[PDB]
């Protein structure tokens, strides 16, 4: 069956922060995470299935990138070859280390490059001249409950963001029309597509940061292992297929502080509704793993509706939340750790 | 300035509207010339919620007729209250849907929807503030199912901030009136579930049984059935028009009747209903009304709440009442009938009161309810549906008009998932210890 | 002179104000047209009482009030009623649409587009006032306007006016009775925001007042026009020393002091014992002892909670009419001799006491009777924590499933505010349990 694996990663202080000398609010005791308000009145504790401490190297249990890949992502690539689907969530507010854990810098690579390179270097080993592995990639977004494709090059006009629609095949399940799928042979082709997509992804210079991710983003890889019938008849026979999804979600965007009106407010509403439905889905899946028959509300959002076969049944889901230990972002860290907290059982 | 736009689509919709605009025009004092001939002064305060003003202090309703055959147009015009509607709002065509959801959603409705939207925009932009929309439509046939749902989908896109109520006449268990009811109903639910906020389900048979067992009517025409539907329509929109002690609206009821956005299919009902002879031998008090409203034999949905659990109910009272006698009564129901309700919602009842009742009664009441018994309304269709779809019975008349088999399976799966969502909350199980 | 601004937010607020000002207009002698008839006598005078009514040179007295509802249905009954010529025409409707019992709407979506226009009027009234003291707010935990808009306004007034008293008179939610499914959310969300700004919140409940109107007044079918008349008497007893002469006078800052030990336990109750009919106006002496004992009976509380399940921390006792302090001292001695009425060890000084000479006025069409002596008891008791334990549990039921949350998110809110508020209330429960503990070093 399918349980989830929620993890937390505390980013270290920026040199700007320890030069300005921001104070520390997020502490740990190996297992648990603790938040202590600067007033030192209330202290809240959070337990998770895994906890990553990237605060300082000299600490015991330092959480580098290679121990995030080996801990969360790699057991999903392992389940791929077994013939099952997998999804990797990535939640986090701006200035918390989402793109350092997932994509990474030129050095210190995140989950995407390590994952892809291990996949390619392992199919290079496993292929026998009687088995063959074919990979097919896709990359799309969600904006106000509308599906947009990114890898297609958009000439400048009003905008060519065609609102594609989702359908439900009886066997294959929910899918996306017009999805420009592409082929891949090694990791140096995914970099190009992802750069070309992230350039066209939606952004806005809201109050928090010069560029915030105002849209979700699903990056899918479909593998097909063809092994041959020679009972008597050659293949095109046996295609065990697996979908591996890496989703880069957006922020919750409390609108009390952010006096947001119009399009930014509508984007915030859509993001928060999607995240609520996703939380409901994860909680229902954990309950199901714990022996309770329940109804997983997939059809209340597109993100949950298209990934239905990738977070259900014989599937393995993973989630990583990013937090800052600074005292100017306590109100964000609290909501993040409390969004993650309702997935752990 | 909480303005409503009534859209009437099909025979059912127009025949309910021709009775509803007789009920509201009476509740506000309008005559078939469009002129105020009333007595009070509250009738004029919030007449803007349904009507618009003209030159000679005339009041023209904000109605939009949609039907694709001229027969109902003439019935409205050649009628009692026909010369108050705007002729530029009698939108219609010829060669109707043919009891087909495809002809009225892709072929013939697409050739006329622009003409309806051009009137909708005119009547919505002439409103100071808009509360929502209002559609009366029979799914089971064509036009009301297809050309209604398409208008819903195109208004929700133009107005994804407003309410879109749908007062629908669903098909009945025993006796059908169209052979292709299952397909069309399934394809309408697939559009309403995704593009509605509060949809009210009505069934001819529940209303026949009301007319026979309560009202003691032997031969009730449809003007009698629609006389019950209009009553509930007016009950929902009384707080916006008239004043009251504890008020409500469409948004507040929808907030307090929809825990999850998909479960917005409700059972309407109205009290006090009685036979003309058994009026002298009853008392007009709140408990009699509460006993009449929560009675299974007073519903309109043809689905018994004894076979399910109420998730959330509403009660819009009209008259000079006492709020203590509403609180006590609506607490008594939760306690005496705890099994018929949900535990993770402590108080399932909403109350609203208006200080101005219906023209002939000292007191009135209107009842909405969200029950798991309407499961039965869909589980039947999905059983009628798949059988036919297991043989491809009447499908070549829909494919020919530009449809695919996938659009059927999608709707079927959506309905069955709705069934599961309602059935998850009707087996009362307990917690670890508490 | 002294001045107190009243802010009636929501349906409940307006329907309480329409009785409160009905009462004030009679206590002082103002007709609904604003024109005092017995300004014949003034030759100076101060009976154009400046605590509530601003006078203008034409012989007219306009109240220091503000109305806002997010819906015209209630305010437009004032414009069309008997008191249409009294209030300044700035009775602020903004009722293109109401809060739909959503805190998310009355805080940001529709709560804004207004609050500038409310603050511009409060500023206009304050500048017309010299020694302003206090903001009497009137609202309801359970609706969207009263919940969110009041939170917003109290956030703003804590910045614009700073350290000035803010007394909330709030309709508390009842355990069993409820006219809405989303009071458990709005109540907690309003407490989370108002708790850091308000200074004393006087709570009431409709169920208790129904029980009173049944048992004492002999009304089996009562409506809001009976309850709000009693709430008006509570406010008048609170606001009597600032208008009429007395022996022991009480300013608004004295409730903020004698009844708030710690800045988060400022949620007291209210009580008004002589709620007897004109029939039972006879057959009873109606002395200070009988009344003071009635106010400590758990049945005549205006909030549904048994203080036998808790401990009193402070209690103000405001009396009107022919009272002598010897009687109050004897009564308090009788109450302190009783063992069912427990107190905290750290509060041996108990009761605040106040006396005013002018007795209450009877409204025509009312249910109260002319009584020579009146009393109002406002007590802080730990027992109300049990009520907070109820609301916090309902929340826990219909929030585990995230029911009704998409309506709040759809109007500008986040899934984390609920957790924040629930944790603040769980902290307040522990803060109510701590003080009950007996002191040991
Ligand atoms: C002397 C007297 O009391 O006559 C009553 C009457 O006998 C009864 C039976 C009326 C009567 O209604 C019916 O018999 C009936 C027939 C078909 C379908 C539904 C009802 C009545 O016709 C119906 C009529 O109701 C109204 O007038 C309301 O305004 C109603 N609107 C209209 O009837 C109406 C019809 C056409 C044109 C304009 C208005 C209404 C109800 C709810 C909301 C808005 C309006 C009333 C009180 C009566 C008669 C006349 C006998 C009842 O009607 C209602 C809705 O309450 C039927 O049961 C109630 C109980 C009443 O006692
Ligand atoms: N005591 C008393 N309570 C009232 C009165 N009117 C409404 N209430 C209570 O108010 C609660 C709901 O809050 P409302 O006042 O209706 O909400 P609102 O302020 O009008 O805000 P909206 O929801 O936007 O209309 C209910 O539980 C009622 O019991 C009244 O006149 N007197
Ligand atoms: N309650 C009610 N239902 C009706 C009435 N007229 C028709 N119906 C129902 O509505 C359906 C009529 O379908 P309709 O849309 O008129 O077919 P169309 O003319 O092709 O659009 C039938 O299934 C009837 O059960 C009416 O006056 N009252
Ligand atoms: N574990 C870590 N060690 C060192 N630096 C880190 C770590 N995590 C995050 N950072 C720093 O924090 C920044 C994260 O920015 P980024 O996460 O890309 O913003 P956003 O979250 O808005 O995408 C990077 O510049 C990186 O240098
Ligand atoms: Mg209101």
């Amino acid at each position: 069956n399918s349980q989830v694996t929620v993890a937390v990663r505390v980013r270290p202080f920026s040199k700007r922060e320890k030069t300005e000398k921001a104070s520390q609010v997020v502490f740990t005791n190996g297992e648990e995470i603790t938040v202590e308000h600067p007033d030192m009145k209330q202290v809240y504790s959070f337990i998770y299935d895994v906890s990553f401490w990237s605060f300082d190297e000299c600490h015991p249990g330092y959480a580098s990138q290679t121990t995030v890949y080996e801990t969360l992502a790699a057991p999903l690539l392992d389940r791929a070859f077994e013939g099952y689907n997998t999804c990797l969530f990535a939640y986090g507010q701006t200035g918390s280390g989402k793109s350092y854990t997932m994509m990474g810098l030129n050095e210190e690579p995140g989950i995407i490059p390590r994952f892809c390179e291990d996949l390619f270097a392992q199919i290079a080993k496993k292929q026998t001249s009687e088995v063959s592995y074919h990979l097919e990639m896709s990359f799309f977004e969600v904006y106000n409950e509308k599906i947009h494709d990114l890898l297609v090059c958009k000439g400048e006009n009003g905008q060519r963001k065609q609102p594609l629609r989702a359908r439900e095949h009886p066997v294959s399940g929910p899918y996306v029309e017009g999805l420009s799928m592409n082929v891949v042979s090694s990791y140096s082709d995914i970099q190009s597509w992802l750069e070309l997509g992230n350039k066209q992804r939606a952004t806005a210079a809201t109050g928090m940061n010069d560029k915030s991710s105002r849209s979700h983003s699903v990056f899918t890889l479909v593998m097909t292992q063809t092994k041959t019938e020679v009972v008597e008849g050659e293949e095109h026979d046996h295609r065990i297929t697996s979908r591996i999804n890496l989703v880069d979600l957006a922020g919750s965007e409390r609108c009390s502080t952010a006096h947001s009106s119009g399009q930014r407010l509508k984007e915030g509403v859509s993001i928060n509704k999607s995240l609520l439905t996703l939380g409901k889905v994860i909680s229902a899946l954990s309950e199901q793993a714990n022996g309770k028959r329940v109804f997983i509300p997939y059809r209340e959002s597109t993100l949950t509706w298209l990934l239905k076969e990738s977070l259900g049944g014989n599937s393995k889901t993973a989630m990583i939340a990013t937090v800052s230990p600074a005292a100017s972002n306590i109100e964000e860290t609290l909501s993040t750790l409390r969004y993650a907290t309702q997935a752990r059982l | 300035m909480r303005e409503i736009v009534h859209i009437q689509a099909g025979q059912c919709g127009n025949q309910i509207g021709a009775k509803f605009w007789e009920v509201i025009s009476d509740e506000h004092g309008i005559d078939p010339t469009g002129s105020y001939h009333g007595d009070s002064d509250l009738q004029l305060e919030r007449i803007n919620v349904y009507y618009n003003e003209a030159t000679g202090n005339k009041y023209v309703p904000r109605a939009i007729l949609v039907d694709l055959e001229p027969g109902t147009m003439d019935s409205v015009r050649s009628g009692p209250f026909g010369q108050i509607f705007r002729p530029d709002n009698f939108v219609f065509g010829q060669s109707g849907a043919g009891n087909n959801w495809a002809k009225g959603h892709y072929t013939e409705g697409a050739e006329l929807v622009d003409s309806v939207l051009d009137v909708v925009r005119k009547e919505s932009e002439s409103c100071d503030c808009l509360q929502g929309f209002q559609l009366t439509h029979s799914l089971g046939g064509g036009t009301g199912s297809g050309m209604g749902t398409l208008l819903i989908s195109k208004i929700r896109e133009e107005y994804p901030d407003r309410i879109m109520n749908t007062f629908s006449v669903m098909p009945s268990p025993k006796v059908s009136d169209t052979v292709v009811e299952p397909y069309n109903a399934t394809l309408s639910v697939h559009q309403l579930v995704e593009n509605t906020d509060e949809t009210y389900c009505i069934d001819n048979e529940a209303l026949y049984d009301i007319c026979f067992r309560t009202l003691k009517l032997t031969t009730p025409t449809y003007g009698d059935l629609n006389h019950l539907v209009s009553a509930t329509m007016s009950g929902v929109t009384t707080c916006l028009r008239f004043p009251g002690q504890l008020n409500a609206d469409l948004r507040k009821l929808a907030v307090n009747m929809v825990p999850f956005p998909r479960l917005h299919f409700f059972m309407p009902g109205f009290a006090p209903l009685t036979s003309r002879g058994s009026q002298q031998y009853r008392a007009l008090t709140v408990p009699e009304l509460t006993q009449q409203m929560f009675d299974s034999k007073n519903m309109m949905a043809a689905c018994d709440p004894r076979h399910g659990r109420y998730l959330t109910v509403a009660a819009i009272f009209r008259g000079r009442m006492s709020m203590k006698e509403v609180d006590e009564q609506m607490l008594n129901v939760q306690n005496k009938n705890s099994s018929y309700f949900v535990e993770w919602i402590p108080n399932n009842v909403k109350t609203a009161v208006c200080d101005i009742p219906p023209r002939g009664l000292k007191m009135s009441a209107t009842f909405i309810g969200n029950s798991t018994a309407i499961q039965e309304l869909f589980k039947r269709i999905s059983e009628q549906f798949t059988a036919m779809f297991r043989r491809k019975a009447f499908l070549h008349w829909y494919t020919g008009e530009g449809m695919d088999e996938m659009e059927f399976t999608e709707a079927e799966s959506n309905m069955n998932d709705l069934v599961s969502e309602y059935q998850q909350y009707q087996d009362a199980t307990a917690d670890e210890q508490g | 002179m002294r001045e107190c601004i009243s802010i009636h937010v929501g349906q409940a607020g307006v329907q309480i104000g329409n009785a409160c000002w009905e009462l004030y207009c009679l206590e002082h002698g103002i007709q609904p047209d604003g024109q005092m008839p017995s300004d014949k006598t003034i030759g100076g005078g101060d009976d154009s009482f400046n605590t509530f009514f601003s006078e203008t040179g034409a012989g007219k007295h306009v109240p220091r009030a503000v109305f806002v509802d997010l819906e015209p249905t209630v305010i437009d009954e004032v414009r069309t009623g008997t008191y249409r010529q009294l209030f300044h025409p700035e009775q602020l409707i903004t009722g293109k649409e109401d809060a739909a019992n959503n805190y998310a709407r009355g805080h940001y979506t529709i709560g804004k587009e207004i609050i500038d226009l409310v603050l511009d009027r409060i500023r206009k009234l304050a500048d017309q006032c010299t020694g302003l003291q206090g903001f009497l707010v009137f609202h309801s935990f359970g609706g969207g306007t009263g919940s969110g808009f009041t939170s917003l306004l109290m956030e703003r007034l804590s910045v614009d006016y700073g350290k000035k008293s803010k007394l909330e008179f709030s309709i508390y939610p009842a355990p069993q009775v409820s006219t809405a499914v989303v009071e458990p959310y709005n109540s907690i969300l309003t407490t989370h925001t108002t708790l850091e700004h308000s200074d004393c919140a006087f709570m009431v409940d409709n169920e208790a007042i129904y029980d009173i109107c049944r048992r004492n007044l002999d009304i089996e079918r009562p409506t809001y026009t009976n309850l709000n008349r009693l709430i008006s008497q509570i406010v008048s007893s609170i606001t009597a020393s600032l208008r009429f002469d007395g022996a022991l006078n009480v300013d608004l800052t004295e409730f903020q002091t004698n009844l708030v030990p710690y800045p988060r336990i400022h949620f007291p109750l209210a009580t008004y014992a002589p709620v007897i009919s004109a029939e039972k106006a006879y057959h009873e002496q109606l002395s200070v002892a009988e009344i003071t004992n009635a106010c400590f009976e758990p049945a005549n509380q205006m909030v549904k909670c048994d203080p036998r399940h808790g401990k009193y921390m402070a209690c103000c006792l405001l009396y009107r009419g022919d009272v002598v302090p010897k009687d109050v001292n004897a009564a308090i001695a009788t109450i302190k001799t009783k063992r069912s009425i427990q107190f905290v060890d750290w509060c041996p000084t108990g009761f605040k006491v106040g006396i005013n000479y002018q007795p209450p006025t009877v409204v025509p069409g009312g249910d109260l009777a002319k009584v020579q002596r009146a009393v109002c008891m406002l007590s802080n008791t730990t027992a109300i924590a049990e009520a907070w334990a109820r609301l916090d549990h309902k929340f826990d039921l219909m929030y585990a499933k995230r029911a009704f949350v998409h309506w709040y998110v759809g109007e500008g809110m986040e899934e984390g505010e609920f957790s924040e508020a629930r944790e603040d209330m769980a902290a307040l429960e522990k803060d109510y349990e701590e003080v009950g503990v007996d002191s040991v070093e």
